């Protein structure tokens, strides 16, 4: 067959919640380990602290998931997004599209038009 | 390396972390979760910070074992890099 | 669905049903020379899984802005010196959502999309879509349309091979045959622009026959071109077949075995190069093919040279088919004689009520295709081109999926190229005859 | 691989020929190797091309051939009296595969069904001819004109004023193309 | 002054005059993306300043010594009338030894770059039933 | 800020906010937009769906601006300063006129007085003639009719001419600007800028050009900014020596300069400017500014009056100077020293 | 061109025309006049020429452009008809609304076409009428 690429990971299902628990930590660790390496690959002018902050928030939005089959789709997406980033397939515009650098009240929203 | 040397730098880093509940609770036998108030992701960041400071790579199998300051000290002595 | 929330039985996987080979008769650790130490992990010390994730081979972006890329391919090559250890083709740079756009079109409105997939083989792409809708319509297109579609089907095959074979020779360094053959294709686009109004995107072959009838001078001019096209094939035959630089750039290059070529979803010359006798026009005759005689070129070594010899033979077989179509062209309509499907003549639409109502409904609502699904495949100039069309029973397709030969071929690139040099990759892109309108869709 | 049933007759290749079984003479084989013989033939074939007429035409003084069915830029056409042929049925707006046509109609001052808006986005069009195919009255046509390249994209947004002006200028060919191509439609 | 000395000057002033024109009468507007490496439109790893395998360096070593060998044959070419037979013999003895080392390089496949991308030997026999 | 803007002439503007396909309702004219600042104001106005007239001189140098806006949004008019008709044709459909026309050095057909005083005179007289709502003229820092530097004097007299003709002028005084294609950071990283009269010790409060284009956008929406005077300067004071120190730390090159005595350099600089056709950075007055120092004139509104807090030049050195790092040090992270 | 043809054409047209043709067509062509545009463009035919070269135009303007060819002649130069606009009846239908003058491609000039809305706005706002208190 054709060779899987450098960070290609075989798609496998989580055995139990302990499996998923350990994989999510492995994925979060691997992301924040790579933040210094992302910065010089993509010439990020922000410091690495901001990059790791964004990694933390992406993981935090899936914090309250209690379904193995939703976590494994999520562990799939991060694996592909990690592989995509580390092999430098995406470019600076894609990585900067990921950093964003709604009205806070009804009355603020009303006065400007909806938002 | 020296045990006191590989512990003094940890206290500065751990106190330097933004949102530990209080810098006094760091001891030689303190736990990140029970004492220092760090959740799963905060603890993974702490091992990540420790590895960067000591310029060593902490593997997935023994990275999980570091849930307390003493475990970090023993691993740092065990691994031959500084 | 609900059970997946918590842990349940794991879905069985191909790794589970693996079986151990029998040790009495097993001979060798590698019956394939594709994996015979010409891939990654043949050098260094440690594998690239642990402690090797910190280093890279020499990695070069071969395309998109590259001549040998022939367009819009991003082929990420890992080079060990000047040798390829891993090839990762990155596609989707001409992905324009054709298959989603077809779902907001009537069946007529979607036909010009097929002109733009393999965009050197327009009328052949039109045919596979016209034959799938005609099958779901349960109609039988008239004999004159079937002979026009087979004749322009082989005019299209020659047009593709002129672009394919001579682009491939240009990549290897031979410039002059490209220039000669592009006068012939420039000749053949007159035949397109005389029956349709376009040199390239004819929109000619449609479900129910063809759009208009051929003009009264076309068959004589096609025959006049046919009396000299043999000489054109021979003079390009005269610069490459025996050339010793041509032979040593293609013989033994891009070798795929017969049993692996089927397993790789290879079709067309990519399959026939490996020794398999297989032609979709021989095995599932469509249009007027079962009414003509032609031979099927089949190679024996499965390399770039045999694939070149098979394609240069198809020039001669296409010209042979074209002559029989000129001779056997029948009279009669070129559109199925049902105005509920095909548009009525403008004369009838301006003269009679039921012709006007049908013209009005066919161009606003479209015709309704009876519900169902189908896979329809034809021998496209680049291989088995297929379409999977799902029908609602309404006037818009529920699903149009295009099976593109070059999508299946570019996927087997790393299988046949890993271990060759950088020039040999250029050789394999051209023998595999890629157009990224069909690859990306 | 091969068809099911009896295997093809003589499908199995003959056994390989040895070096001393090839029936070519050494003088010929060595001569061809050292004299570069097959490539001298290719050199010669280029020579006789060198003494053949070229294929080149001198554009724009000479133009390549186009047919009555040729699809170029759009034009709106009129009857012999100067009345617009367009009646606002909207059929071409419906059939367009690229949604390049936007039409607004009303009853005209004299009660006539005529368009108020008629736009073709010439950067959305696919030049398929489906709009002229569907016209009930031969209003929208594609001219034989291909040379209308512009400096800006705003110049490619044709309104009714631009399209009628195109028909008013190109009517003699539009009529001669329809005359020559009508019986086949 | 000699033709050679002026010839060197004129070719250098031409190399300067052409260069000076472009350095003066052409627009110069350098920006970040204009000044990037060409990689067919995608930025990749910068790894052209790291060690790179050369699969033909054994050619470079043998090229080094066969140059010394053909240079040592050029004084003979311009001295044949005096070398004559006795001098010819030494020149042939020298070229024969040099040629033996060349047969060593052809024989061992030292001038061969290996690249591409063996039949069954298991015969089964049937005795039938026990 | 709202969906309704009401202008000084009283016309309402019912806006749809986002994107280049929407309705910003404002018709602007930006004189001097093909320079360095001009793109940032034009991109800001155009990408929010406003019609922008771009008076230009050389056709090929205006082309990057069309990408900013949708079809029919950015309208190019070919004009000259001494062509009053082309000036009047360019501002008469407009509700705001930006005057960004300036030049550091004299030219064979424009003195500093001719491009600043007379150019502003024609532009403002057309603003008065067709009753355009807003007029944001951009002067310089240290502008003073009593100045002796031709730059700071002539841009100080045009300030008074504009107010005398159109009193509702928003006068904007930026400090020396840094950014992409800036004549501040890119010259200190260059190799032509070797001559110098002072020891690069003159001080100023450098301001991001990106934050100045944003400031000019906000003056259009904050109608109360009319008739005001704005000094737009940065958060810190630096010398040319402190800025050049940052550049060397970033490009890793350690640039050097040749200092000259002003009675010697200034005459030469007036010769290079008179004998070369391109912007050489050297001229008699640019040497005179070289010896002058920036003063933030009080009673002048600031970035805070637009509700904006400018960022320091140090945070921007990596982004803009990285093209000038040598290959050996290019892959390194930002200095952040 | 080839020596037999070029000298034969050069003999027929004269040296002065030979150099004019080397300036615009860059070829040496001889043929008989078939007609003249409303724009002054001159059209020749010679069936004794290479295919697609038997018809050509001598452009009236120095700054010659392909869009300077009148519509009916645009079909003749394109081999879309064989009868020239001199002998073609459709060039006789009187249309008082037809352009009397020559209307070429107007891009890159100030006569370039500017598009616009041909329709009125879709919603009309109230004109306020503050009745006296
Ligand atoms: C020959 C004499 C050449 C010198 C003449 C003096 C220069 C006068 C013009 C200066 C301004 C030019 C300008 O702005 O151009 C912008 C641009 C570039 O200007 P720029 O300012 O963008 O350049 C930037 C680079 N530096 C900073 C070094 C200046 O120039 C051109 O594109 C072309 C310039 C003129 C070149 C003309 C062709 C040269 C070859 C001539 C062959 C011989 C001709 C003989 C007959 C001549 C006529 C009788
Ligand atoms: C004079 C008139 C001709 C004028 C024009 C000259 C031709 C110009 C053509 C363009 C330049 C030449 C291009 C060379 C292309 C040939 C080539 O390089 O191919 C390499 C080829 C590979 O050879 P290899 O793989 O080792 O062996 C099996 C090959 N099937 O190697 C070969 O195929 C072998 C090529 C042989 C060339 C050697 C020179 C021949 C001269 C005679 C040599 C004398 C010694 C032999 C004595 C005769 C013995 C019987
Ligand atoms: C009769 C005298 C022998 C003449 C040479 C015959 C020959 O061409 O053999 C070349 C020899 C082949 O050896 P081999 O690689 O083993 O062949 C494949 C089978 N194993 O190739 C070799 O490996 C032998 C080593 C090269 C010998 C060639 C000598 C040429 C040197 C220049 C001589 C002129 C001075
Ligand atoms: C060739 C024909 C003569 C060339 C033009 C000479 C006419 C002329 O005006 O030369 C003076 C020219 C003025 O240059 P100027 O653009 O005004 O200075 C601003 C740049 N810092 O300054 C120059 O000398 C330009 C260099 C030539
Ligand atoms: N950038 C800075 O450091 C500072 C800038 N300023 C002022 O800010 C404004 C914008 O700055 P910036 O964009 O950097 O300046 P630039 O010099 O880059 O741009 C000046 C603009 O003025 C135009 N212009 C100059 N002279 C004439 C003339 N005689 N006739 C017509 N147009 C002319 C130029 O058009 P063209 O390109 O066609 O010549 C150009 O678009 C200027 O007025 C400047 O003096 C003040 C303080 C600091
Ligand atoms: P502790 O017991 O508190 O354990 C914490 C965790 C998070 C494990 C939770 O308790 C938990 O089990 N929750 C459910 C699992 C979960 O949080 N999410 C599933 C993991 S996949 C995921 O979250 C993917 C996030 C996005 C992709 C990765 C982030 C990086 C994106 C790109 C970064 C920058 C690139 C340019
Ligand atoms: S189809 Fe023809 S007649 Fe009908 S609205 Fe369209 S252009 Fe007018
Ligand atoms: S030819 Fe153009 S305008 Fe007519 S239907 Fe096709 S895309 Fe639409």
């Amino acid at each position: 067959a054709v060779q899987p690429t450098k960070f290609a990971v075989t798609v496998r299902q989580s055995r139990n919640w302990a499996d998923a628990k350990q994989r999510v930590i492995a994925a979060y660790r691997a992301w924040i380990r790579a933040a210094p390496e992302i910065q010089t690959m993509y010439s990020i002018p922000f410091p690495v602290s901001h990059i790791r902050t964004r990694i933390r928030q992406e993981f935090e939005r899936h914090r309250y998931v209690n379904k193995l089959n939703v976590v494994d789709v999520l562990l799939q997406q991060s694996n592909a997004d990690f592989q995509e980033t580390m092999n430098f397939w995406r470019q600076q515009s894609h990585v900067m599209a990921f950093f964003k650098e709604l009205p806070s009240n009804f009355i603020t929203g009303f006065l400007e038009g909806r938002n | 390396l020296q045990k006191v040397e590989v512990y003094e730098r940890i206290k500065s880093l751990l106190a330097g972390f933004d949102k530990v509940n209080d810098p006094n609770n760091i001891t030689e036998t303190a736990h990140f979760a029970n004492d220092l108030g760090l959740d799963s992701l905060d603890t993974v960041e702490v091992v990540m910070a420790i590895e960067e400071e000591f310029s060593i790579e902490i593997p997935d199998k023994d990275a999980d074992q570091i849930h307390s300051v003493d475990k970090a000290i023993e691993y740092i002595l065990r691994q031959p890099d500084a | 669905p609900q059970d997946g929330f918590q842990g349940t039985r794991l879905i069985p996987t191909g790794a589970d049903f693996q079986s151990p080979p029998d040790p009495f008769i097993d001979e060798g650790a590698r019956d394939n020379a594709a994996n015979y130490g010409v891939q990654k992990s043949r050098s260094g010390v440690d594998e690239d899984s642990v402690e090797g994730r910190k280093v890279r081979h020499y990695t070069v972006n071969f395309g998109p802005q590259h001549p040998a890329a022939h367009g819009v391919l991003r082929l990420i090559l890992e080079l060990n010196g000047e040798e390829i250890v891993r090839a990762d083709p990155h596609v989707g740079l001409l992905h324009r959502g054709t298959e989603k756009l077809c779902e907001y079109k009537t069946y007529m409105q979607a036909l010009p999309y097929f002109d733009r997939l393999d965009y050197v083989s327009m009328m052949t792409n039109e045919q596979v879509f016209s034959l799938a809708v005609e099958k779901l319509l349960n109609i039988e297109i008239p004999p004159r349309a079937k002979f026009i579609r087979t004749m322009f089907g082989e005019i299209t095959r020659i047009l593709n091979h002129l672009m394919s074979v001579l682009s491939h020779a240009m990549d290897v360094g031979a410039l002059t045959p490209f220039l000669w053959g592009f006068e012939e294709r420039e000749k053949l686009m007159e035949f397109y622009e005389r029956v349709s109004g376009a040199r390239l995107h004819a929109a000619y072959v449609r479900p129910g026959g063809v759009h208009q009838d051929i003009p009264v001078g076309l068959l004589d001019d096609i025959y006049q071109w046919a009396t000299q096209f043999g000489d054109r094939i021979d003079e390009t035959e005269e610069m490459l077949t025996d050339n010793r630089i041509w032979i040593n750039r293609l013989k033994g290059v891009g070798v795929v075995s017969a049993a692996d070529a089927l397993n790789l979803s290879f079709t067309g010359v990519m399959l026939r190069g490996s020794g398999v006798p297989w032609d979709v026009r021989k095995s599932s005759p469509y249009d007027a093919y079962d009414q003509v005689e032609f031979d099927v070129p089949v190679g024996i070594n499965g390399d770039c040279y045999d694939r070149y010899l098979c394609r240069m033979e198809e020039f001669r077989q296409s010209l042979r088919i074209i002559h029989q179509c000129l001779n056997k062209m029948p009279a009669g309509p070129v559109r199925y004689e049902d105005y509920k499907i095909t548009p009525p003549p403008r004369a009838a639409m301006k003269e009679n009520m039921e012709a006007l109502i049908h013209h009005f409904l066919l161009f606003t609502k479209g015709y309704a295709v009876p519900p169902g699904d189908t896979y329809t495949a034809i021998e496209a100039p680049k291989g088995e081109m297929g379409v999977y069309v799902v029908s609602d029973g309404s006037e818009r397709p529920y699903r149009v999926h295009i099976r593109a030969p070059g999508f299946a071929h570019l996927s087997g690139f790393d299988h046949i190229t890993r271990g060759h040099l950088l020039a040999d990759a250029v050789a394999v892109i051209g023998t595999m005859d890629l157009v990224f309108g069909e690859v990306d869709r | 691989a091969t068809p099911a049933g009896p295997p093809p007759k003589n499908f199995r290749l003959p056994p390989p020929k040895n070096w001393d079984e090839e029936s070519e003479s050494t003088i010929d084989k060595v001569g061809k190797y050292f004299l570069m013989t097959e490539m001298l033939r290719g050199m010669y074939v280029l020579l006789e091309q060198f003494f053949r007429p070229p294929y080149t035409i001198y554009y724009p003084f000479e133009k390549g051939p186009i047919s009555p069915r040729f699809r170029g830029e759009h034009a709106l056409r009129r009857y012999p009296s100067g009345e617009e042929r367009c009646i606002a049925c909207k059929l071409c707006e419906a059939v367009c595969p690229a949604q390049a046509i936007t039409i607004e109609a009303e009853e005209r001052a004299d009660g006539s069904r005529r368009t108020t808006r008629y736009d073709i986005d010439m950067t959305k069009c696919i030049y398929c001819g489906f709009c002229q195919e569907s016209c009930p009255v031969d209003a929208i046509v594609e001219s034989p004109n291909a040379e209308y390249a512009t400096e800006t994209r705003e110049e490619l947004l044709y309104n009714k004023e631009k399209l009628l002006a195109n028909g008013d200028k190109w009517e003699p060919e539009l009529a001669a193309a329809i005359r020559a191509d009508a019986p086949y439609r | 002054m000699s033709a050679m000395s002026i010839y060197i000057i004129f070719v250098s002033i031409i190399a300067i005059l052409f260069l000076a024109i472009d350095l003066i009468f052409a627009p110069h507007n350098p920006y970040k993306e204009k000044l990037s490496a060409f990689e067919c439109g995608f930025h990749s790893f910068s790894q052209s300043r790291s060690p790179f395998n050369i699969s033909f360096f054994i050619y470079g070593l043998v090229f080094l010594l066969l140059d010394l060998e053909i240079l040592l044959l050029y004084p003979f070419a311009v001295s044949e009338y005096v070398n004559s037979a006795y001098g010819l013999a030494a020149a042939l003895i020298f070229i024969g030894i040099i040629t033996i080392g060349f047969v060593y390089e052809l024989g061992h496949d030292a001038l061969k770059v290996h690249s591409r991308q063996l039949k069954s030997s298991v015969v089964i026999s049937y005795l039938g039933n026990i | 800020i709202s969906d309704i803007h009401i202008t000084r002439t009283g016309k309402p503007l019912i806006r749809i906010q986002g994107g280049r396909s929407s309705l910003g309702e404002h018709t602007a004219t930006v004189f001097g937009a093909t320079g360095q600042l001009g793109r940032y104001i034009v991109n800001r106005l155009a990408r929010q769906g406003c019609t922008v007239i771009v008076p230009y001189r050389e056709e090929m140098a205006k082309r990057h601006l069309k990408v900013s806006g949708d079809l029919g949004r950015v309208i190019f008019m070919e004009f000259d300063l001494r062509n009053t008709q082309s000036i009047e044709e360019s501002v008469r459909h407009s509700d705001v006129v930006y005057n960004l026309i300036g030049r550091d050095y004299p030219t064979k057909n424009f003195s500093l007085a001719d491009v600043h005083i007379e150019g502003t005179e024609r532009i403002v007289e057309a603003v008065a003639k067709y009753d355009v709502d807003r007029f944001i003229q951009v002067s310089t820092y240290n502008a003073n009719p009593d100045s002796t530097c031709e730059f700071f004097r002539t841009k100080g007299i045009a300030e008074k001419v504009a107010r005398h003709v159109f009193p509702e002028t928003t006068i904007v005084r930026p400090a020396p600007m840094f950014g992409f294609e800036d004549r501040l950071l890119l010259k200190l990283a260059s190799v032509t800028n070797l001559f110098t009269s002072n020891h690069m010790r003159e001080k100023f409060w450098p301001v991001h050009v990106n934050e100045v284009g944003e400031a000019l956008e906000r003056m259009l929406y904050d109608d109360s900014t009319a008739g005001q005077t704005f000094e737009l300067y940065g958060p810190r004071q630096y010398s040319m020596a402190q800025i050049a120190e940052l550049v060397d730390r970033e490009i890793y090159k350690k640039r050097r300069h040749i200092n000259l005595p002003k009675p010697i350099l200034q005459p030469l600089a007036e010769l290079i400017n008179r004998v070369l056709w391109w912007d050489t950075g050297l001229s008699r007055d640019q040497v005179e500014r070289e010896f002058h120092d920036q003063v933030i004139d009080p009673t002048a509104k600031t970035f805070k009056d637009l509700g904006m807090e400018p960022t320091d030049i140090s945070k921007w050195t990596y982004h803009y100077l990285l093209p000038y790092r040598p290959s050996t040090y290019y892959d390194l992270p930002p200095s952040t020293e | 061109s080839y020596p037999t043809r070029t000298l034969a054409n050069l003999r027929k047209i004269g040296l002065k025309e030979y150099f004019r043709q080397l300036l615009y067509i860059g070829d040496t062509k001889y043929g008989e006049l078939v007609g003249v545009d409303k724009f002054g463009n001159k059209f020749y035919e010679n069936k004794e020429e290479l295919p697609l070269r038997t018809r050509w135009v001598d452009y009236a303007k120095h700054d010659y452009d392909a869009a300077h060819i009148e519509p009916m002649w645009h079909a003749w130069i394109s081999y879309q008809v064989d009868t020239p606009p001199t002998r073609e009846p459709l060039t006789q239908i009187e249309r008082p609304w037809a352009p009397k003058e020559h209307v070429p491609n107007r891009s890159f000039t100030r006569g370039a076409y500017k598009p616009y809305n041909t329709t009125q706005p879709k919603i009309q706002s109230w004109e306020p009428k503050a009745a006296p208190r």
